[PDB]
């Protein structure tokens, strides 16, 4: 479908480029258990 | 941290304690030597 000079009479194939992706990384909550209390014992000193 | 480790070791090892007096009449342990103080002291008379 060219002209007498070989130039195309049709409109070229345009192609919408891709939108650059939005970067996304992993975000996680820190997890951890408490610590159990040590064994108890009556000391040498009174309470105060 | 080391001082607190040592203090808590002390607080666990600390408690009451049995405490006794011993009246040692040395004349007795001298009688065990049969050279008892009463006459072992007076006879000692010399500038040795």
């Amino acid at each position: 479908n060219l002209s007498i000079d070989g130039q195309p009479l049709s409109l070229p194939v345009f192609a919408a480029p891709a939108d650059p992706a939005a970067l996304l990384s992993a975000a996680a909550a820190a997890s951890g258990g408490s610590k159990p209390l040590p064994s108890a014992d009556i000391p040498a000193m009174r309470f105060p | 941290l080391n001082l607190a480790e040592m203090e808590q070791a002390w607080l666990k090892r600390d408690s009451r304690s049995l405490e006794v007096t011993r009246t040692v009449s040395l004349a007795a342990v001298y009688r065990t030597d049969n050279v008892t103080l009463a006459e072992g002291i007076a006879d000692l008379l010399k500038g040795n």
